[PDB]
């Protein structure tokens, strides 16, 4: 919120029309379509079907930071014990494979620990996070310098 | 019938009728004196 | 200067919560209550009721109008 | 000796127990100590189980309880027909279907929401409606507002009759187990009786009245100058000017001269090139023949006399080398167990509504419904919602019957029992197949993004780089389309304009269908429904497979189908349960059928609808953009979601502003939704501890103890509202999008 | 592009490789 | 003086892919005895229905919970005794359960007391008075 | 040394990029400053930062990196 | 101005406002024939934004350069109607249901089983509390004054 807050005003101060804030800030679309949607044209254009340019780095990694951040809501969601009777079929099928039979682990594969999968989500939550908001923040300014 | 008023007592029955009562309360006032943002 | 603004104001978010966990965990692995009896620290914990309903009543207050108020303007 | 058996008066009518919150429940009856009393009062109404043992009080309960259902749909479609018939411009919207938009319900005046009646055409100012009632009501040949009154009536008096049978077979004359157990009565009766003399009654009503009245519409004369649908009764001649096959009456019928009737009974195929929709006379004689088919398929089962089947002999006569007894013992699983009943019915009635998802979208069946873009994305849709739900369902209750039904000691079965005897060889084989879908589905796509990112688009699969055609799919659809003239003769055109060939029909300008090309990016996305369809699978059938036991948890099936855990240790055994698994599935049957719609949308736009020429040129919504554009995730982000989002996002001032709003509001119960699944109970109980302190400061605690909702609830809660978020958002989106641009 | 074309390969190939394979071995070890 | 440990025939079972892995060559496994009346079908806790046979009955096992899983469903349902047994790579058996000939349910005279710590549990001292001992402060 | 003597139209290179997964175009595209192949445009500020303070010219900076080199070590 | 506004009364982008909505209005209005019931509806909804413009000029509402109404919530007394008025009188309704809503706890709180009169609730009972509410301020400051309020 307070990030969003201050590139808002601050992209529509360099553009010469505070207005453009004043009037859409105060209601919830307005945030969504007249800063989000619109500041999104040129990152998401830094490919596409006709060529790439400079920004295609950072169209790249805005769905990189969509990707991990979404990763982490699989950690974040489902369980331990889902995943560690789904490796039990999987230590089985390891063992009753043939030539990969020859093959052993040194460490048991266990599903991860309760805490150990909530710093794993919080960690690609995080990251996804960060990664996405930097790569929009640095497209949508830089595609036009403010 | 005193079977009756008691399970129309009780609190989700209790709450439709209130809320009901209060939303036709607060549209009629907003169908007599529309538009108040002041007071 | 978006990105200086948004990269400190980030790194300030998360030492902020640094600050409370080592909070926690001084309350746990070096807290001594009998050495704190009746000082400060230990009168923080004795009305900790207080302090986190209160904390609770202005965070559903902010956020009950706030979000009521913009989604009345929406 | 199947025969009517029911006791009476087994349950006193009385409010007595209406005054007893959980009267069903012994523990709930007690009253509460907590609030955990209030949710468990309402997860446990249903669970029939739970609240008797005996079989035979089970099964009542469930047939009232179907009677309410069905209660329920009439008056259902009583307000519907009511609206049509009081709220609508059905009766202008048959002089233009092209043009006024379906409207069937209208906004008070109050607080501003006017502006959600919209200028939808007939003099009429309403909400456009999606459910496609309109084109349902033509095709029957509906007329006035005042046939809507009178079905709507009638929907009401059904209503009440069905209500009154449930409190009639549940109160006064209850089925006695035996009755409910005749399955062979039953099928016979469904079969013959509601499926047969069902087609066979909707036939009749088709050849007397949907036939003539629709001939008189696409002739052009105005619905208030269409005879009335009882003058093709009472004179036949009405009708044998329009088929000359009436006038010798229902003669040439016993005569074995139907090729007579070869006027009204068609096999034509394709779309009325004037209405968009299937050949209403290759539609009656499509009831005709299934009615047939029903009527004797009746027949099959053994019931008071000789001839016939019992199931239990057909079942206990299959049986292989690798599989050994085969289906002995399956007649006594389906005769016991109503959630193995469930089970398989909602595996079914889920893969039936997708079926009719695609079938009614290639082979639009309503006159002017091709052309309704909106009514029929959301048709689709609907449908596929509504089937993923039902399939997910059945493996909740084949869950729960291993749990609670399972009994090898008195109901054991072979088939059954294999399974469990290699369920890590099946579901390890499951893991693997969805890591190799996944790879060369999904990663696909993130070569093709990294690949375009780097300038190199000849790296990519696309149609003009690295080709992957769906060569089996191109071929089926050519196959299709010689059809009429080689392998169905008596077929003029193919089944359906889809079918890679033919022509394209429109209605008003506007596309109804054309051949569907099926390119490198159709291969992408059908891989990606097939990896999203197996991890829903492997999810699900993981949750049955290992609902007893594991290796984990050697007594699970002790612990209930529904329970939170056993507990950290173990290295942590959290959501183990089946019904841990349920809520898992649910989550991908989202993800899949969010990708399946999406799908839908993106081709139809691009590939299929638009707006025809004077000529012949074909303008689509977005033009055939989906082939070079939908093989990155960066085009489904750009190209679909960023442009077609526009609609709503500036809907707000219009009467569309409804769906801004909603788009916005499900947005918030989506992430509102990921406070319940990213946290635990321990931490919201602790806080409520402090807000309790606060109450008992000022005396204002309940006796009710304020409780966090249970590990489970805090679950359901988060998929619940996951999903209701989830889907009202791209509700929103879609019917934003489709009305705005349709 | 004289030292960047060894250097890249060396710390995004080689030492990864190395490091992976150095770890690999004392946390096998017992 | 604990039970004795031969070569008693097993249920009969056609086999599944619950059963034992490599853990059983290499680490140990566990075995479950006990007398039946009668033939009769059982659930395996590793998946399945088997048969048990009357009188002597043995059953080699991954874990010693599903030992106590299969025993615990013994008792209830078929009212019948069981023993099991750990048994490691080089042969050597070793007896577990009922440990001394009663089932632990039960009070027994010989039972030393592990782990009992005589006062209440909010009792336990303050983390900060065992740091850098090596205890914690349920071990006092 | 280009950015010191025009601040308002020299886009601060951040470092050089060699990547042989590029094509030609994204090593086209990235090509910017006064600079002879692909590089990245620094979004930190330093170079307003160390201008400010005093520095002017590539070696300027060289014998900074070395001290603070030796206060590494 | 307060914090540089100016009078509705006196703004031309508020006039514009109503301008373009009542505009926006007719070129629905033009589309239906006059006594029909689409064109009375719009017509209401015509007067019915007219009456709004006119009412929030004459209530004295300073607007902003985007032509809306800002509220001046300071204490200033040109402005009361605008919080400190409505917001005395959320004050004295949410009073009196909370004041009635301990109540009815207190009152059913001895009861045999009190958790039977919070799921069912006991409405005799609470016809004769809920106007307790209106004096909420008195019976809760004697309350305060006597120990009767907070538990120790
Ligand atoms: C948009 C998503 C969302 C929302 C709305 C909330 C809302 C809230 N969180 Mg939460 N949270 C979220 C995501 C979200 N969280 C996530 C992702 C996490 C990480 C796990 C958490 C973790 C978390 C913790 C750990 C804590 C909170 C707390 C809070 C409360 C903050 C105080 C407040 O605003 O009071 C106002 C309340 C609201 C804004 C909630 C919505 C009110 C609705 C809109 C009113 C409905 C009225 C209407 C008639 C309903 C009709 C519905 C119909 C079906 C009947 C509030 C209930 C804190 C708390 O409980 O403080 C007291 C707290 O301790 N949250
Ligand atoms: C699925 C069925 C369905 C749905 C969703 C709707 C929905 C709607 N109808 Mg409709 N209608 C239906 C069936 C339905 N109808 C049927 C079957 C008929 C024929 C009988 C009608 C006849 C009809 C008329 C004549 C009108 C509507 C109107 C409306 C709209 C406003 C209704 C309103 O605010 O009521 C007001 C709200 C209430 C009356 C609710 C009162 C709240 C009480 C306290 C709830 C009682 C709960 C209690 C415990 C249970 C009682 C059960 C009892 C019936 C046995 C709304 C869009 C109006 C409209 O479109 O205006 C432009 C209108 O005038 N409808
Ligand atoms: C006035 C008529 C009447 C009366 C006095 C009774 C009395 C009784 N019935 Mg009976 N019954 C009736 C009509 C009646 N029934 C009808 C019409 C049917 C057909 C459905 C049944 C079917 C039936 C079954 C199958 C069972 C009973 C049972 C009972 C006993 C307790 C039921 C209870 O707690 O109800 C209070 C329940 C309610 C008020 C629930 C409301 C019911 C409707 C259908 C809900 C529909 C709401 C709808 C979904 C909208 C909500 C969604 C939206 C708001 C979000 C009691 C002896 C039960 C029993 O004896 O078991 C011990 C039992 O199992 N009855
Ligand atoms: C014909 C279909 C059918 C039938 C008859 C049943 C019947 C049953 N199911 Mg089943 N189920 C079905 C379909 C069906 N299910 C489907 C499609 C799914 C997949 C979602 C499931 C998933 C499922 C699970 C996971 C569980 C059951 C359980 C049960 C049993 C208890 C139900 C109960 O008391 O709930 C009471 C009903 C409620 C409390 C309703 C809760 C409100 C819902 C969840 C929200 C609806 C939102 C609404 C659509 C949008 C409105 C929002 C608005 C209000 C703002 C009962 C035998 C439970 C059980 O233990 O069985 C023994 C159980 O745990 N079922
Ligand atoms: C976008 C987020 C995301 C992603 C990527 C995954 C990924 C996966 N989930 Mg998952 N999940 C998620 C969200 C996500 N989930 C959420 C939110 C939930 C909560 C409901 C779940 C719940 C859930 C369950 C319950 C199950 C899965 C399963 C799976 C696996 C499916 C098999 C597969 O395709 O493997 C292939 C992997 C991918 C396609 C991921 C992308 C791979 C990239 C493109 C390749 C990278 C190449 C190389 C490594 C480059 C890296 C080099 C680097 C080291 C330097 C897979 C690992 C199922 C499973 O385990 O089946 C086997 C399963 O049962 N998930
Ligand atoms: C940020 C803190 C703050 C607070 C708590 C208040 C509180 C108040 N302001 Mg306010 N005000 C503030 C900032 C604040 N103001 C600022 C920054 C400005 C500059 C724009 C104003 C300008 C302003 C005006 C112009 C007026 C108020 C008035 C009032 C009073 C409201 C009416 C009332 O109850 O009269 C009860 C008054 C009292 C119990 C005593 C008030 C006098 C003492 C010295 C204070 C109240 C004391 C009004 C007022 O005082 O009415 C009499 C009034 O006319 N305020
Ligand atoms: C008698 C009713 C009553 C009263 C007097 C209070 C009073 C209080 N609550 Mg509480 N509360 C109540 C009901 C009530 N609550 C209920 C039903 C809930 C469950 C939703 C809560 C949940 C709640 C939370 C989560 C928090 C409080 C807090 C507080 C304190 C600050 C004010 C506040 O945040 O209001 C907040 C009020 C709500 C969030 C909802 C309550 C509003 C309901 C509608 C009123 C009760 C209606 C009731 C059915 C009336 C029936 C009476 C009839 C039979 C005659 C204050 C002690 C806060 C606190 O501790 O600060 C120190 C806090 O953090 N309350
Ligand atoms: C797939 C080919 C196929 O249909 O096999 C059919 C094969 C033959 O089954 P039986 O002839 O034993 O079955 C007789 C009856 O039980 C079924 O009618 O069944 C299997 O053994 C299932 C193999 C699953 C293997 C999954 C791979
Ligand atoms: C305006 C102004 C002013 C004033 C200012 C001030 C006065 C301020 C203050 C400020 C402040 C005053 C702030 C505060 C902050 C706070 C914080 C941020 C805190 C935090 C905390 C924590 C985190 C804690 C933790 C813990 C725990 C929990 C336990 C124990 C330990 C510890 C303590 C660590 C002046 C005069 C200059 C002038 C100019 C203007
Ligand atoms: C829409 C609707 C509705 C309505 C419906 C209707 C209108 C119905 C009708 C129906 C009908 C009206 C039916 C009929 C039926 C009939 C039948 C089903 C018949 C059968 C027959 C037969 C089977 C035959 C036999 C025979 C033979 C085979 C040979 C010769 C002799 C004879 C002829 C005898 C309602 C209101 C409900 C609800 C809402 C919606
Ligand atoms: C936020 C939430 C909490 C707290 C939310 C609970 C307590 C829901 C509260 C529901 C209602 C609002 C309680 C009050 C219900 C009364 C009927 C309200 C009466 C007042 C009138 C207005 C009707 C936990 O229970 C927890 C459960 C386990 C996983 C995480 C979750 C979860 O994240
Ligand atoms: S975290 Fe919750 S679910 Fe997971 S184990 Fe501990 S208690 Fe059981």
């Amino acid at each position: 919120w307070v990030t969003f807050y201050w590139h808002w005003k601050h992209i529509t101060l360099w553009q010469g029309n505070v207005s453009q804030f004043n009037e859409s800030s105060t209601y919830l679309m307005g945030w969504l379509r007249d800063y989000l949607w619109l500041n999104s044209s040129q990152l998401i254009n830094g490919y596409n079907p006709f060529g790439m340019n400079s920004l295609s780095v950072w169209a790249w990694m805005f769905l990189f930071g969509h990707l991990v951040w979404a990763t982490g809501f699989m950690f974040l969601i489902s369980w331990r014990g889902y995943w560690q009777e789904l490796i039990e079929t999987l230590a089985w099928a390891h063992e009753r494979t043939p030539l990969a039979n020859l093959i052993r682990w040194r460490d048991k594969p266990v599903a991860l620990s309760i805490v150990q999968a909530r710093l794993v989500g919080l960690v690609h939550f995080s990251v996804g996070y960060i990664f996405t908001y930097a790569a929009f923040l640095i497209a949508s300014t830089s595609g036009k310098f403010g | 019938m005193r079977d009756l008023k008691t399970y129309l007592s009780v609190a989700p029955v209790a709450s439709t009728l209130w809320f009901a009562a209060l939303a036709g309360l607060l549209i009629e006032i907003n169908r007599f004196f529309p538009d108040a943002l002041t007071f | 200067q978006a990105a200086l603004y948004t990269h400190h104001q980030y790194i300030a978010g998360f030492i902020m919560t640094g600050a409370f966990a080592h909070g926690a965990i001084f309350f746990i692995r070096d807290y001594n209550p009998e050495q704190n009896a009746d000082n400060v620290l230990a009168r923080m914990l004795e009305h900790k009721e207080a302090i986190i309903s209160h904390l609770s009543w202005a965070s559903l207050f902010l956020g009950f109008h706030t979000l009521g108020l913009y989604v009345h303007n929406d | 000796e199947v025969k009517i058996l029911v006791d009476r008066d087994p349950i006193k009518t009385s409010f007595e127990q209406w005054a007893k919150p959980g009267h069903f429940s012994r523990t709930i009856a007690k009253g509460p100590d907590t609030t955990t009393w209030i949710w468990n009062l309402h997860a446990d109404a249903h669970d029939f189980d739970s609240h008797t043992s005996d079989l035979e009080e089970i099964s009542r309960k469930v047939f009232s309880a179907h009677f309410g259902q069905l209660s329920i749909i009439f008056l259902w479609l009583s307000g519907m027909y009511f609206h049509g018939a009081r709220f609508s411009n059905y009766e202008a919207w048959l002089n233009d279907p092209t043009h006024i938009r379906p409207s069937a319900q209208v906004v008070w005046p109050i607080v501003g929401q006017e502006i959600l009646n919209g200028d939808v055409g007939g003099g009429f100012r309403g909400i456009q409606i999606t459910s496609g009632f309109f084109q349902i009501w033509r095709a029957s040949g509906i007329t006035s507002e005042l046939q809507l009154y009178c079905t709507a009536i009638g929907a009401l008096v059904f209503a009440a009759l069905m209500l009154f049978a449930g409190w009639f077979h549940y109160h006064k004359a209850a089925p006695k187990l035996v009755w409910f157990q005749d399955v062979e009565s039953m099928l016979n009766h469904h079969l013959a009786g509601l499926l047969g003399l069902g087609s066979l009654s909707w036939a009749g009503h088709q050849i007397h009245v949907s036939l003539p009245i629709n001939q008189f519409l696409n002739a052009g004369v105005d619905p208030k100058e269409i005879p009335l649908p009882h003058e093709f009764i009472l004179n036949r001649d009405l009708l044998a000017q329009l088929y000359p096959s009436f006038a010798e009456g229902a003669t040439p019928f016993f005569t074995l001269n139907w090729s007579k009737y070869a006027d009204f009974l068609t096999f034509r195929g394709g779309l009325d090139p004037l209405t968009g929709g299937l050949w209403l006379t290759d539609i009656a004689h499509h009831h005709l023949a299934i009615a047939i088919l029903f009527l004797i398929a009746g027949h099959m089962y053994r019931t008071n006399w000789g001839i016939g089947h019992g199931i239990k002999d057909i079942l206990e006569a299959h049986k292989g080398p690798f599989t050994g007894q085969g289906h002995k013992g399956l007649y006594e699983i389906l005769t016991t167990s109503w959630h193995a009943q469930l089970s398989i019915n909602l595996a079914m009635l889920g893969s039936l509504t997708i079926i009719v998802a695609h079938h009614m979208y290639a082979m639009p069946p309503y006159p002017y419904l091709a052309t309704d873009y909106g009514t029929q994305l959301s048709l689709f849709t609907h449908h596929m919602w509504i089937g993923g739900f039902l399939i997910v369902g059945a493996a909740a209750h084949a869950a729960i019957f291993m749990v609670r039904d399972y009994d090898p000691t008195t109901r054991y079965n072979d088939l059954l029992d294999r399974v469990l005897r290699h369920r890590d060889a099946i579901i390890s084989h499951l893991n693997w197949v969805c890591i190799f879908l996944g790879f060369h589905s999904f990663g696909l796509y993130i070569h093709n993004d990294t690949m375009s990112a780097l300038g190199r688009p000849q790296d990519m699969f696309s149609d003009t780089a690295i080709q992957l055609q769906p060569v089996f799919a191109q071929w089926i659809q050519n196959t299709h389309a010689l059809a009429p003239g080689t392998t169905a003769p008596g077929a003029t055109t193919s089944t359906s304009l889809t079918w890679g060939g033919g022509d394209l029909v429109s209605v008003g300008g506007k596309v109804a269908l054309l051949p569907i090309p099926l390119g490198t990016a159709d291969f992408l996305v059908h891989h990606i429904h097939a990896f999203t369809i197996h991890v829903t699978v492997l999810i699900l059938l993981k949750g049955v497979l290992f609902a007893r036991s594991s290796r984990l948890i050697p007594d699970k099936a002790n612990l209930g189908f529904r329970f939170p855990c056993d507990g950290p240790g173990r290295g942590g055994t959290c959501q183990v349960s089946a019904w841990d698994h349920v809520f898992l599935g649910l989550f991908w049957m989202y993800n899949a059928i969010s990708v399946v719609i999406f799908h839908f949308s993106w081709k139809m736009q691009s590939d299929v609808w638009g707006s025809i020429n004077d000529q012949g040129v074909v303008t689509h919504i977005t033009g055939g953009n989906f082939a070079q554009s939908s093989i990155t995730i960066n085009g489904w982000l750009r190209d679909f979601l960023w442009a077609q989002a526009s609609q709503v996002i500036q809907s707000y001032g219009s009467s569309l502003s409804a769906y801004g709003l909603f788009f916005l509001g499900a947005h918030f119960v989506w992430a509102f939704s990921l406070m319940f699944l990213f946290s635990g109970r321990g931490y919201w109980q602790e806080l409520i501890e402090s807000i309790v302190w606060a109450h008992n400061k000022l005396k204002v605690a309940p006796a009710t103890q304020p409780r966090a909702l249970s590990i489970v609830q805090g679950r359901a809660v988060g998929v619940t509202h996951y999903l209701l978020g989830g889907i009202a958002t791209t509700w929103a989106f879609f019917l934003a999008r489709i009305i705005a641009v349709g | 592009i004289n030292l960047p074309s060894l250097f890249v390969p060396l710390v995004g190939l080689l030492f990864p490789a190395v490091a992976m394979a150095s770890l690999f071995l004392h946390v096998e070890k017992r | 003086p604990p039970e004795l440990d031969p070569n008693t025939p097993s249920p009969i079972f056609g086999g599944s892919t619950g059963g034992l892995l490599r853990k059983a060559q290499v680490e140990e496994f566990y075995v479950i005895t006990w007398e039946s009346p009668k033939e009769q079908i059982f659930e395996m806790p590793t998946g399945g229905a088997a048969i048990m046979r009357e009188g002597p009955n043995l059953l080699k096992l991954a874990r010693k919970e599903q030992c106590l899983a299969l025993g615990t469903r013994l008792r209830s349902k078929y009212k019948i005794k069981y023993q099991f047994y750990r048994v490691f790579p080089s042969g050597e058996v070793q007896y577990l359960h009922p440990k001394d000939g009663v089932y632990p349910e039960k009070v027994n005279p010989g039972r030393q007391g592990v782990g009992v710590n005589f006062r209440s549990i909010g009792k336990n001292v303050s983390p900060i008075e065992v740091k850098f001992t090596g205890k914690q402060p349920y071990d006092l | 040394e280009a950015w010191v003597q025009d601040p308002l139209h020299v886009r601060p290179i951040a470092h050089a990029i060699w990547d042989p997964h590029f094509g030609q175009p994204a090593v086209e595209a990235f090509t910017r400053g006064g600079a002879l192949g692909p590089v990245n445009i620094a979004y930190s500020g330093v170079y307003q930062w160390w201008y400010t303070i005093g520095l002017r010219t590539n070696e300027d900076l060289y014998t900074g990196a070395i001290f603070l080199l030796f206060l590494s070590f | 101005d307060i914090a540089g506004l100016t009078p509705c009364k006196d703004s031309k982008q508020f006039a514009k406002r109503e301008k373009q909505s009542i505009k926006k209005l007719e070129s629905s209005l033009k589309l239906y024939a006059p006594d029909s019931a689409p064109a009375l509806a719009i017509n209401a909804t015509i007067e019915k934004t007219k009456r709004r413009f006119d009412n929030y000029g004459k209530q004295g509402l300073l607007c902003g350069a985007d032509g809306l109404p800002h509220l001046i919530v300071s204490g200033d007394q040109r402005h009361w109607g605008e919080f400190i008025t409505p917001g005395i009188l959320f004050l004295y309704i949410a009073g009196w249901i909370g004041w009635v809503g301990r109540s009815y706890l207190i009152a059913i709180r001895d009861d045999k089983k009190p958790t039977q009169k919070e799921i069912i609730i006991d409405v005799p009972l609470a016809t004769r509390l809920v106007f307790r509410g209106f004096s909420w301020p008195i019976a809760a400051y004697r309350e305060l004054l006597n120990g009767e309020l907070v538990a120790k």
